[PDB]
């Protein structure tokens, strides 16, 4: 299954990326989001179990990133606020496991969305 | 030229929830008809912010 | 948790904190999203030609071995954090 | 100021996990979260909602057929059957959600009491239970003490002497 | 010194109804009902639906001159008809067993 | 005398309120009632009964309709649909009531035990619990002690000395 | 809403007054009865909650007055027994509240029924 | 518990026991059922002790609902 | 050897009844069974399953009907009503058992804890609760004590002298 | 109602007797089996509550007899194994009571099945 | 546990306390027994039992009579020689 996305999100220095479920109906999922810096290793950004609404964000990125779910359309957004000039990076959309909410490994990945 | 799972005379429907109340007349695959105004399930705790 | 990378192929990822058997090795070609190779450092995953495998626990694990690009080692015992990129 | 809240009301500073301790100590203040009960609750809730939702399937048909001025009996029969189904479904759905919304809350409010009873049984007598919701140790021990009491390795005989 | 037990609580203001109490607030919830329509017709699989504007099924079959068919049709998923059709049968008449003909032409390939 | 209540059949001298007490003392014998739990029970029971009753609706209809000898095919279907509805409704209602009459009894028999546990927790150690359904105090005091233990302001340190 | 009544029930030295509910639901409100002596202030008689059937009688009138409900037709009677010559007074039908079963104030009142 | 009545108009009802803010004033015309004016304190004032009702001709009743229910004397106005 | 099991898992040598004991004593080893709680559980389970099964009655009917080429509206209506009933019945039958298999397990797992608390209350202080699920007596006595603890005739004051 | 049986089941030195419930639908009943020795007093074999599935065997015969139930056809069998030459006796099918599973008296009896 | 029969009035001896837990079985030769008294239905009340605790008597139809106890498990007696 391939997780489609919105598309290019180039904007002047709020941002709302989007993800969608395709091929598999929404069920036991732990959609997680990973930010790939242009020349650094991958970081971690958050995790959500949309079927219940339980959110959980990383240690550093508590005050900015607010991942929310939407059961109706099988989606999951960001509401990243107070954008900076050092956050220009690709934002994936990685699945996971729901029975291991505290030990999660990413299996499926999305194509990619530019943000700057 | 959009695409949808089913349709109604008032328009198309994009959701996949197991209930609906917009209209009983339908063609396609969509949930049943229920006259209840609003119903929702609880998957949390009691919210007392102390 | 900070991790260090390894500059018949053997790659290793030193762990500054005890991890036991909680890793997974990620391999990606340039330009595409990564794909998962093996998890648990001992349990082989799907989509594998058995050309590569790993071993060890509670210590840096050796990843013994198209397969050209950058490899990532990830730990999932306290939240999730990624290591440095392989130079191959 | 760290008033226990499983009777009064929940805290705010906890983000990860539903049920969590408060590992207060000397120069060690800071919230935490139990690593096992939350996972069981998550599994239970996901199973309940999945069973409620994914138990139904639909086909290709719906209300509405046309008739002339001579088939009035058939029109009355069609209206009767459609209204019957339209009543049964609403009644079933309403009672289903109304019944589930109480069972889930009772389960969530019993899990915390079970956890408190477990942590009380582990600490046999060294705990001076205030009754507001949590204890106050007699002997002094470091963060390893809190790690043990969370894990479940605390014992009486080793620390028994300092209690008296 | 005090290992105190609590539970999570936030500022989410929702309302659910139980069998004991009414209008109680909870942290999270999932909605089982939706009231939303796109407002316009889309493609229900297949290829496309027909558009018999200012016409009727009883007038398309016989080909009313002022309806001019629908240019050309080859296949469709479902029919669309204006609730108040003007052009029916120009020559006055009485279509025998017309009601079942709608059933026969409801689903064709 | 004042035989324990909630491990056996209840008393008969209590008229106002379901759950009560027995504020026995010197020259102060006489039943009483608790004015904070029975109200909650009343509210919940009324809510449950109202939700069960006022959920359905009915509209105008005329079930009776006849046919001639030519079209028995239609009667063989009208009878079938009527029987189907007539079976579904009973099979719903019977199970609904058969579940409600158990849930409400369980709730009513848990409330009293919760009240007893509360009144036991308030009296830390001055009690001399016989174990059947109630206690027997050590220190002697007037009806103020009963009124406080009813209210919940009873304190241990003030009366601690006389206990030992 | 106006609480209808049976009417005059004058009888020689058991009396069964009746009260009826019209225009409002009979499940969310209590019912209380007040006796108006010819030259004395009002007194209190009883209180009913229809669906649960709880009754609660005054200190003096426990021995004689026994009031009960009937949810079949939204009614409430007195099975008053052992009538005397000092009870000649009017008997109203006052509504109260259910969420405040121990603190009740009378909002609606009935027309009146003679008893002697 | 007992009460007594006070023999631009201002009316008051004395209380022989603590009442807090649990009271209401009943106004009725002769030969008719009473009606409720205000509860918890024309306008009322005061709490805990005897209340004041500052002000429609007839008899006024002051009723308390702290312990059971009882009515006071009849106003002679 | 005689590891308590109501928290870890059931035994395998217990065949006489569901809930049992272990009368471990000098020259007295051997399992047993409780002859009062098992009977109540049996009665409750029989009542539940009988109520589930026997509430439905059956009667002589038929399903198959045929029609000719014309009057297709009747065939569509018959298919619609048959599908409606075929959906309603399965949606009821699934949830019935999906709730019963939870209620029964909850009841069965509550009964054992109730029995444990009942046997704990009688042994006020003579029992040194290990915490793994059972006790260990201080005083020594023959099988009479084991028989009495089932009979409910055990007393504290008689053996308190040897307990201290 | 008389409980029907399989019939003669003489077997050379496994065996499967059977007993069916006829006339009365299967309900709150407890099947029990008694072995009548040719010249000795009766002996007890087992007891079932088929609607629940509980089984309870005699003290000596724990290792051999295995009584099972099938609520689909209202039956009850013995999976008796390791047959000997001293077990030749008639096997009945007696009905007891369910509310008294520990104090049972046999009310109805079966015609009899011979086993050698 | 063991019950012994007495070799009209008949009795069965009990070697242990049985209290009031007994029943007398009547069978004609070649047929399955039937329940007499523990009274049962279909009985001409010509015969009845008495006593409890330790010794029981059955005061009084030709064949063999069985006395059965159900205080602990179930066991039967040797039988009646009549």
């Amino acid at each position: 299954v391939q997780l489609v996305q919105s598309g290019a999100e180039v904007k002047k220095p709020s941002v709302k990326v989007s993800c969608k479920a395709s091929g598999f109906t929404f069920g036991r999922d732990s959609i997680s989001w990973v930010r790939q810096a242009p020349g650094q290793g991958l970081e971690w950004m958050g995790v959500i179990i949309p079927l219940v609404g339980i959110t959980n964000y990383a240690e550093k990125f508590q005050g900015r990133v607010t991942i929310t779910a939407d059961t109706s359309t099988n989606t999951a957004y960001m509401d990243l606020s107070s954008l900076r000039s050092e956050d220009t990076a690709v934002y994936y959309c990685a699945r996971g496991d729901s029975t291991s909410f505290y030990h999660n490994w990413f299996d499926v990945w999305g194509p990619g969305v530019l943000v700057t | 030229e959009c695409d949808a799972k089913c349709q109604t005379p008032q328009g198309a429907i994009n959701s996949s929830l197991p209930f609906q109340n917009v209209h009983p007349v339908t063609i396609g695959e969509c949930p049943k008809y229920v006259r209840s105004a609003k119903l929702r399930m609880v998957t949390g705790l009691r919210n007392i912010p102390s | 948790i900070v991790m260090t990378q390894s500059p018949r192929a053997t790659l290793s990822c030193r762990a500054s904190q005890s991890v036991s058997s909680y890793l997974a090795w990620y391999q990606q070609k340039p330009g595409q999203a990564p794909r998962l190779l093996v998890y648990g450092a001992s349990t082989r995953a799907t989509g594998i030609p058995d050309r590569f495998s790993g071993s060890g626990s509670g210590t840096e694990f050796t990843l013994t071995i198209e397969d050209v690009g950058v490899f990532f080692c990830q730990q999932y015992n306290i939240w999730v954090t990624f290591g440095g990129g392989t130079k191959v | 100021g760290a008033i226990a809240g499983f009777i009064e009301g929940g805290w705010t500073g906890m983000v990860d996990g539903w049920y969590g301790y408060h590992h207060q100590n000397e120069q060690g203040s800071g919230y935490a979260a139990d690593q096992k009960s939350t996972q069981n609750a998550i599994n239970q809730i996901t199973n309940k909602v999945n069973s409620v939702i994914e138990k139904m399937n639909t086909q290709f048909t719906a209300v509405g057929k046309e008739f002339n001025k001579l088939e009035r009996r058939m029109e009355n029969l069609n209206k009767k059957v459609d209204d019957g189904f339209l009543d049964i479904w609403t009644y079933n759905a309403e009672l289903l959600v109304l019944l589930e919304n109480e069972r889930t809350l009772d389960f969530h409010d019993s899990n915390v009491k079970n956890l408190y009873e477990k942590v009380k049984s582990q600490l046999k007598n060294n705990a001076k239970e205030i009754g507001n919701g949590c204890f106050e140790f007699y002997h002094k021990c470091n963060n390893e003490c809190m790690e043990s009491v969370k894990n479940g390795t605390y014992d009486y005989p080793k620390y028994s002497e300092e209690s008296k | 010194d005090t290992i105190c037990i609590g539970y999570h609580a936030n500022n989410s203001t929702d309302t659910v109804d139980t069998v004991l109490e009414k209008n109680v607030t909870v942290t999270h919830s999932v909605n089982l009902l939706e009231d939303s329509h796109n407002g316009k017709l889309c493609l229900l699989k297949g290829i496309a639906p027909l558009q018999l504007g200012n016409c009727s099924v009883a007038g398309w079959i016989l080909g009313n001159p002022e309806c001019e068919l629908l240019i050309s049709k080859e296949s469709w998923s479902y029919i669309v008809e204006t609730p108040n059709p003007e052009n029916g049968t120009c020559y006055p008449g009485y279509f025998a067993d017309y009601e079942e003909l709608r059933e026969q032409l409801s689903s064709v390939s």
